[PDB]
RNA sequence: CGCCACACGGGGUAAGAGCUGAACGCAUCUAAGCUCGAAACCCACUUGGAAAAGAGACACCGCCGAGGUCCCGCGUACAAG
RNA sequence: CGAGUGGCUUGCUACCUCGAUGUCGGUUCCCUCCAUCCUGCCCGUGCAGAAGCGGGCAAGGGUGAGGUUGUUCGCCUAUUAAAGGAGGUCGUGAGCUGGGUUUAGACCGUCGUGAGACAGGUCGGCUGCUAUCUACUGGGUGUGUAGGUGUCUGACAAGA
RNA sequence: CUGUCCCAACGUUGGGCCCGGUGAACUGUACAUUCCAGUGCGGAGUCUGGAGACACCCAGGGGGAAGCGAAGACCCUAUGGA
RNA sequence: ACAGCUGGUUCCAAUCGAAACAUGUCGAAGCAUGACCUCCGCCGAGGUAGUCUGUGAGGUAGAGCGACCGAUUGGUCCUGUCAAACUCCAAACUUACAGACGCUGUUUGACGCGGGGAUUCCGGUGCGCGGGGUAAGCCUGUGUACCAGGAGGGGAACAACCCAGAGAUAGGUUAAGGUCCCCAAGUGUGGAUUAAGUGUAAUCCUCUGAAGGUGGUCUCGAGCCCUAGACAGCCGGGAGGUGAGCUUAGAAGCAGCUACCCUCUAAGAAAAGCGUAACAGCUUACCGGCCGAGGUUUGAGGCGCCCAAAAUGAUCGGGACUCAAAUCCACCACCGAGACCUGUCCGUACCACUCAUACUGGUAAUCGAGUAGAUUGG
């Protein structure tokens, strides 16, 4: 299905599962990537990416960006390299779908999505001054693969 | 054939639509008017979509007809027509007393109108009226 | 700005309009040279290419200007030499200059003659199996010397298989 | 998917009209080449017959051999070029100056025209020459007529007036030319223009058929099978969509077929001669009988027996001239049997 | 169902191949400029076209007479015209 | 995984027409679109050549005959440069056809106590009208330009 | 076996066309020379913008007037009928 | 015959002016009762569409949750997220009553009460907030204004978008919108950007244009380098110990492993990239010369470009427009309604005089549009 259907956040907060049954598995198999025993100030360059528009994005697109992302980080500084990703927000908001016309239209739950607002940071990655332009390009494949357009910004790094 | 005008135009380098504004004006003010020289008018932008436009004007038509000049003797003369009220009778009195020629045919030398001339030292996208009308497939007669 | 290039002894370089003539002993090239609120003039021993504005638009014509007028200083005295060489495996190519154009026969075995029409007074020379194009207009040359290149053109069969023609071999 | 098809006949013979002149008129002529001379010539369409003759094309497995032709005869006597035209560049075009005529007319050429009385064929040719200096002389053609007279198959006596165009040298030379054809008598012949196996085109008005359905005017399918039974034989399916809500002029209809102007191009003279050796036994159906000056044309000529047919030099020959073909024998049998 | 005829070539382009060339000393097919380059576009060729309201041009004849219509014998024409 | 374009499929809606805008398929005749099957010119190649694969420009022309089936679709055969797709009220019944859907007769299967039913199958089963306007194909009569004969010009228009 | 088809042709008779005579009907809110686009209750000769368009008449085959003919037989609705 | 269904129901004018909703109904194409409209009689001094303040009511937005609740990460306290049916918090705002100001009423009698007559119970659209649905010119709520039943001006045309609510006639000035022509008013002024005909399209079924990309161009900031010569280009040098060692037939910058050391010097790696079976060969680092002025890295903004395919004839309404007739920032002067101002007249209401509802005089900034319907004079 596309994001077209569930991009927008036109429909109230579903997120209730003591009322809501038969809701999908999430498909992001991580969270906490990279070296997750070692602190996020023991480095000295910490870049995020910044979703621009208010957005609703599916764990499939969560799972499809984080996968793209890490696994160029796994290429480039190696499967047990010097560095920490963070995929801050979680799929909350229940998905459903209207699949007999327009009668009984409150549809059944087919999935799960994230409200990231504008001006978020949906993944922030702390690596070293050498590994800077690595994750800059991990980021680059990640908002390919979400729905709207991003910003690769740095917040601690003089180092340019 | 004569035809006394009391304004004769020298189309010379001038922003055609210019000069097609103001001889409308005056030809409704009771002015006879004479563009001259319309081979020489010229008409500002990129050639390529400037031809594509009036290539589109001739290929366009059907059994009512859309009769589009390819001379650039008609096509200034289309130019007043759509600033004129053609079809009503003053309008068409108008567009009646105003008539546009290849070169210059009077003795005279023609007035060129305020704000309607061109510097070419300072332009060099634009396209002369018989430069449109040699690519539409008229015959050079000029 | 303003760019101003001294003419040499050699050459005298007189100029009407947009277009400029420079005359030498090698010859004589007229160039047009026209881009918006550029005025290009000859100032007695010098040629002046100036703008009121210094937008880079207008500074990439100034600079395309300047090394046009340097060129054609260049090929009114020392002139301008493209050299050719002509490379054949199996076919021998006949390479001959009838009249104004430069014809290429049997190429690659064919039956009918490859021709293209030499630009302006530029003069094609040839000894045997090295071609010299040579003239004033570095347009006029560069061209000519291309177009020979170009004649050979294949795009039917692998040209690293079939590397017949003439190429260029020396570029001034 | 339904089948494609190219549409039935072509759009540019249109419209498929009477013509106004039953005497062709060109609307195209030669280019200017070698010698000067007169650019056309024309005829009276007799009937047809075939000629034994010799291969001459140098590519053709046959060359040499006795080849079989089908040739339209076409009496062609002497026509009289009674002045010359000229015509000045203006900006609209080429519009005509001033004419040259002459003093000796045929005595009935008055059937037709207003003979002059009283002109001067010296102010005119001044008018010319001081066009030609100024730089403004557009082409020089000479108005021409035909002796219907010279044909006796042929009831009419009222000749038929043509324009034709002179071409070949210089614009100083070819009016001198023109100017020397024209004070003699205006007398020439079709050996002046051409010679014996030359590319021709020949224009005419074709035979009238008065008014025909659009399978014989257009070649559309007759109604098949059960179709064909149900009240509607020669009639097309429709006469278009729903939209555009209009009868499209492209659409096959009804009308005028024949008695059109046609230039066929591209004609071969087979031979140019006097005399009766391509007559017909028992003379030519619905024509007569052949005994003057002749053409004979390769294959079909437009128009029927007795019409004005017009020859002009090839304006886009695909062959190259291979003149005087070998004539072995030329039929004479009748054309009825 | 038989027979005859129905180009080539020019001009300007697309994709593309290039020349000269700067911004940006170099480099660069492009930004200005230029050489090429499609069955495609324009011309060439055929057909119509003085009702093109800027309603056209030329030559001759004529204004007490040029010419046309009717009439008559007929078709290279035609449903009336 | 993300972003879109189209309006050929399907679905949704119930805005328009129930004092009726004739339903599928086919046919015939005309115009068009390009997301190009062939043909022209190109770029790449895992481009030696030959034959291909992929891509670009491009809608001038072409894209055909047949066997089963009412079929659209599709399967199949032999040809072919190729035998492209789509829009025009799913173009086209005051043009045709009437094989299918979908009246009234009848049979079979299933369902029903029964009348009778079926988004099952099957045999049979109708096609109205003299064109007022408009549109176009061809043909005339007048008026305008402003006496006559003949010859032309060429704004535009059509072509594959 | 053959014109059902390829693929159409020519001919025959009666019409059709012109003339004398006889002489209806269907249909008609008005206006009306239209075409391309647009708009509008989303399927316009009449609205908007342009384009084209001198008037009248003859013959034609029927593209359009969501053509004419029949207060839809389908479908639903009615505290309808049989 | 009956029908809750379709059609039709004939003269003028003046005042007021809806409902398309609630409850019940074999009810949903209908009725009844309310709401709402109108008319009459009664009552007799208050009333409350706005605002402010005071005394009260509330848990929506937002926010937050070691504040409940239930969701929802990882690590050896820390660290990562959420809620229509969660709340330790908490608006704007809506709302009861009262006072004050405002407005209104006591001859125009308000507020209220009683009675007669209805019409109406298919609604629609914009905006705000919604719920369902991929969406819809979808379905279904809610507040509000409008169309319906609303003219006139503008918007190309176009119920509901903008101005505007409108007796007649007349003069004037503006509103929305517009001032190159069509077309009334500017080819207005100061300045900048854009080269795509971008654009000349407020809103929209209607006006598309996206993710992604862009040394197209303009503008602004930051760091670093530079006349002790920067960036680039071109020339010259790129040397020895030694062809490092290990590995290996061999490997000598450059198959692999490890080390990666010091001379000469102005530089020159135990070699950054090709190249060879291995050498050789070509250059990179690094140094010097020629040259001579800015250069280089990164951030932000403006306009544009690519992305960008559809069917009879292209389009901003058309013509056409390029230091604009585009776009952005300012500014100047105008055109332009029935609005507003103004003269006269008419109707209606009320006041004075009157028997009069006949004259006459006066008041209206706080009267003048209207479908269904009520009322009244002709
Ligand atoms: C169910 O199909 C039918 O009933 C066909 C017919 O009955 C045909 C009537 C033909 C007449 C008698 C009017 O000539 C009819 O009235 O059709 C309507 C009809 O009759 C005018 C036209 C309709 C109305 C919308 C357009 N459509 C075209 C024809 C049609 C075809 C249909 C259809 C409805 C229509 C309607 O159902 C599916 O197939
Ligand atoms: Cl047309
Ligand atoms: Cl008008
Ligand atoms: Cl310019
Ligand atoms: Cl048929
Ligand atoms: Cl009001
Ligand atoms: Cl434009
Ligand atoms: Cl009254
Ligand atoms: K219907
Ligand atoms: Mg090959
Ligand atoms: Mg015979
Ligand atoms: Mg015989
Ligand atoms: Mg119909
Ligand atoms: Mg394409
Ligand atoms: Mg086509
Ligand atoms: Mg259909
Ligand atoms: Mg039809
Ligand atoms: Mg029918
Ligand atoms: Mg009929
Ligand atoms: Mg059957
Ligand atoms: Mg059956
Ligand atoms: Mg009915
Ligand atoms: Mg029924
Ligand atoms: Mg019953
Ligand atoms: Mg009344
Ligand atoms: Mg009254
Ligand atoms: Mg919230
Ligand atoms: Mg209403
Ligand atoms: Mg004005
Ligand atoms: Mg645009
Ligand atoms: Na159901
Ligand atoms: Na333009
Ligand atoms: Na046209
Ligand atoms: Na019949
Ligand atoms: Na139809
Ligand atoms: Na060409
Ligand atoms: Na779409
Ligand atoms: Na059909
Ligand atoms: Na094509
Ligand atoms: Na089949
Ligand atoms: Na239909
Ligand atoms: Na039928
Ligand atoms: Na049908
Ligand atoms: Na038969
Ligand atoms: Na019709
Ligand atoms: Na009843
Ligand atoms: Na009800
Ligand atoms: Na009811
Ligand atoms: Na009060
Ligand atoms: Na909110
Ligand atoms: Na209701
Ligand atoms: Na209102
Ligand atoms: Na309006
Ligand atoms: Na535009
Ligand atoms: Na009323
Ligand atoms: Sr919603
Ligand atoms: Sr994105
Ligand atoms: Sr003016
Ligand atoms: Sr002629
Ligand atoms: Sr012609
Ligand atoms: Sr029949
Ligand atoms: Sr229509
Ligand atoms: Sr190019
Ligand atoms: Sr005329
Ligand atoms: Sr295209
Ligand atoms: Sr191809
Ligand atoms: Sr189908
Ligand atoms: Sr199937
Ligand atoms: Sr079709
Ligand atoms: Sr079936
Ligand atoms: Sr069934
Ligand atoms: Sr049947
Ligand atoms: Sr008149
Ligand atoms: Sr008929
Ligand atoms: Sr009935
Ligand atoms: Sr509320
Ligand atoms: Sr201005
Ligand atoms: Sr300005
Ligand atoms: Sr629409
Ligand atoms: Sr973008
Ligand atoms: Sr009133
Ligand atoms: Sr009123």
């Amino acid at each position: 299905k596309p994001a077209s259907m569930y991009r927008d956040i036109d429909k109230p907060a579903y997120t209730r599962r003591e009322y809501i049954t038969g809701i999908p598995g999430s498909k992001i198999a991580q969270h906490k990537m990279g070296r997750k025993q070692k602190d996020a100030d023991d480095y000295p360059v910490q870049i995020s990416l910044i979703v621009e528009e208010t957005v609703q994005l599916r764990h499939g697109s969560l799972e499809a960006s984080r996968l793209s992302a890490n696994r160029h980080l796994i290429k480039e500084l190696g499967e047990e390299g010097d560095y920490k990703m963070t995929l801050r927000k979680f799929p909350h908001q229940v998905l459903r779908e209207n699949k007999d016309g327009m009668r009984a239209a409150f549809g059944k739950i087919v999935g799960t999505a994230a409200r990231v607002q504008a001006g978020e940071q949906l993944f922030t990655a702390y690596c070293n001054v050498e590994d800077a332009e690595h994750v800059k390009e991990a980021f680059r494949r990640a908002y390919n693969k979400i729905t709207p357009s991003c910003r690769i910004k740095v917040e601690r790094g003089e180092e340019l | 054939a004569e035809f006394d005008a009391d304004v004769i135009v020298d189309a010379r380098d001038c922003i055609m639509g210019r000069v097609a504004s103001q001889v409308a004006e005056q030809a409704l003010d009771g002015e006879t008017v004479a563009v001259v020289n319309a081979e020489r008018a010229v008409i500002t932008g990129r050639e390529e979509q400037i031809v594509e436009k009036y290539e589109k004007r001739v290929d366009i038509g059907n059994d009512n007809g859309y009769f589009y000049p390819k001379r650039p003797d008609g096509i200034f003369k289309r130019t007043i027509r759509g600033m004129l009220p053609h079809k009503k009778q003053r309008g068409r009195e108008a567009f009646e007393s105003v008539r546009v020629y290849l070169g210059n045919p009077y003795d005279e030398d023609g007035e060129v109108l305020d704000g309607t001339s061109l510097d070419r030292l300072s332009n060099i996208k634009f396209v002369t009226l018989g430069e449109i009308s040699e690519t539409l497939g008229a015959n050079k007669t000029w | 700005p303003r760019v101003e290039l001294e003419i040499p002894e050699d050459v005298d370089a007189e100029q009407d309009h947009l277009d400029i003539t420079v005359e030498g002993d090698n010859g004589s090239v007229t160039r047009r040279l026209w881009y918006p609120d550029i005025d290009v003039s000859v100032d007695g021993d010098t040629v002046v290419i100036e703008s009121d504005e210094d937008n880079a638009k207008t500074m990439s014509t100034i600079g395309t200007f300047q090394s046009h007028i340097e060129n054609m200083f260049h090929g009114v005295t020392e002139g301008w030499e493209y050299g050719m060489e002509v490379f054949y495996s199996h076919f021998p190519m006949q390479v001959n200059v009838e009249g104004d154009e430069v014809v290429i026969e049997n190429f690659l075995g064919e039956k009918a003659p490859r021709r293209t029409t030499i630009h302006g007074d530029t003069d094609v020379e040839i000894d045997g199996e090295e071609l010299t194009v040579s003239g004033p207009d570095i347009e006029a040359v560069g061209q000519t010397a291309a177009d020979i290149e170009q004649l050979t053109r294949i795009n039917d069969k692998d040209v690293r298989v079939f590397q017949d023609g003439v190429y260029i071999t020396r570029k001034p | 998917p339904q089948p494609s098809r190219p549409r039935k006949g072509s759009l540019g013979f249109g419209p498929r009209k009477r013509s106004t002149s039953e005497t062709p008129r060109f609307n195209s002529w030669p280019s200017d080449d070698g010698q000067p001379g007169v650019q056309g010539f024309a005829g009276y369409k007799a009937g047809m017959t075939h000629v034994v003759l010799v291969n001459d094309e140098p590519n053709s497995p046959r060359e040499g051999m006795e080849e079989t032709v089908p040739v339209t005869v076409i009496e062609t006597p002497p026509m009289r070029a009674v002045a010359l035209r000229a015509y000045e560049d203006t900006p609209y075009g080429q519009r005509p100056l001033t004419e040259v005529w002459t003093d000796e007319f045929h005595s009935e050429l008055d059937r037709t025209l207003d003979v002059p009385e009283d002109h001067d064929p010296d102010a005119a040719e001044e008018q010319i020459r001081d066009a030609h200096e100024a730089g403004d002389l557009g082409d020089l053609r000479l108005i021409t007529h035909t002796v219907p007279d010279a044909v006796p198959s042929v009831p009419k006596k009222k000749p038929d007036v043509m324009e034709t165009r002179v071409g070949g040298g210089s614009v100083s030379d070819r009016l001198d030319h023109a100017l020397d054809i024209v004070e003699d008598g205006g007398e020439h012949a079709m050996n002046d223009i051409f010679r014996a196996g030359e590319y021709a085109d020949v224009a005419g008005v074709t035979k009238g058929k008065g008014t025909q359905g659009p399978v014989k005017r257009w070649g559309v399918q007759k109604r098949k099978g059960k179709h064909a039974r149900q009240g509607w034989r020669r009639r097309i399916g429709n006469l278009g969509p729903w939209n555009p809500s209009r009868v499209r002029s492209t659409v096959p209809q009804q009308g005028q077929t024949g008695y059109h102007q046609r230039t066929e191009l591209n004609k071969r003279l087979i031979d140019i001669g006097e005399g009766d050796e391509p007559t017909v036994d028992g003379g030519f159906v619905n024509y007569g009988e052949v005994d003057g000056p002749y053409t004979l044309v390769k294959g079909s000529v437009p128009g029927p027996d007795k019409r004005l047919v017009r020859f002009r030099p090839a304006v886009r020959p695909n062959d190259q001239p291979r003149l005087d073909p070998e004539v072995r024998y030329v039929s004479n049998e009748s054309n009825q049997g």
